[PDB]
């Protein structure tokens, strides 16, 4: 509310304006690119908010209620994009990422995105072409082959 | 606590209370309000009203 | 690794890290896909005989 | 140091407070996960900053 006062200190009639400050909108589209035992999650927003970041949480399995993420999942971190890569990650098994938009004002509701590994071994093995010479094979095949 | 002021020429009583801190820390950081409540009572003969 | 910010920089802390050394877990993904041509030429010529 | 002054510009007795600004605490724990020819280091402080 803004009022005008003259040189004698007499305030005038009030003029009012209204506005709101709310938590950032939850991510709209999530790009989960796969890779070699790794998943790269890049969330996106319908409208871009300079001050926003994304909280990533990891779950090896789904949960019925999305409100248990703060306890039932592992909080991966905060970023604009997150790469998850570990020996615990294996191709052929689905994983879940609970991500939410956060900033100084507040935190948005969670959004769950299902990510998968590459499962494209042949593409990586093409780089292994004609290079495994003799010694990489297991001892059983070495002794069987030598005969 | 209680202090038994038992003065003679008092007119009004002013209490200076407060809280040493009010943060509500959570795991990974951040803070929140705490909702502290206190009560000031008088002797009033036998019943602390 | 040391904690740094605008105010200043903290003392260093040294942490010793190691690689996976868990080849078999990665080879399980390599299952049944090395058909013929990935092997070295010496094994190819020896095997063809 | 804060002093009070009346309408005539006469400052009162001083009241003093003290504080400090120091470098951030060094990381408390280090999580070093391994991987394929890679090491991922994540430090953690005892108190979040």
């Amino acid at each position: 509310t803004v009022r005008a006062v003259n040189a004698w200190g007499q305030q005038g009639d009030p003029a009012s304006v209204s506005f709101r400050i709310a938590a950032p909108a939850a991510p709209s589209r999530i790009e989960l690119t796969p890779g070699y035992f790794q998943i790269t999650a890049t969330p996106h927003l319908a409208v871009y908010d300079p001050t926003v970041q994304f909280e990533f949480w990891f779950s090896e399995k789904q949960i019925a209620d999305i409100r248990q993420v703060e306890t039932s999942t592992r909080y991966l971190g905060t970023a604009l994009y997150w790469i998850a890569a570990s020996i615990n990650i294996k191709p052929g098994h689905d994983y879940y990422f609970y991500i939410r938009s956060v900033n100084t004002v507040g935190k948005s509701a969670f959004v769950e995105a299902v990510g998968r590994a590459s499962d494209d071994a042949e593409g990586y093995l093409d780089f292994f072409k004609g290079k495994i010479t003799e010694s990489h094979l297991g001892k059983e095949l070495l002794e069987k082959v030598e005969l | 606590i209680t202090r038994t002021i038992t003065s003679a020429n008092i007119d009004r009583l002013r209490f200076t209370f407060g809280v040493q801190a009010l943060v509500e820390t959570t795991s990974k950081g951040d803070r929140n309000p705490s909702e502290v409540r206190l009560l000031v009572q008088i002797q009033r003969n036998g019943g602390w009203v």
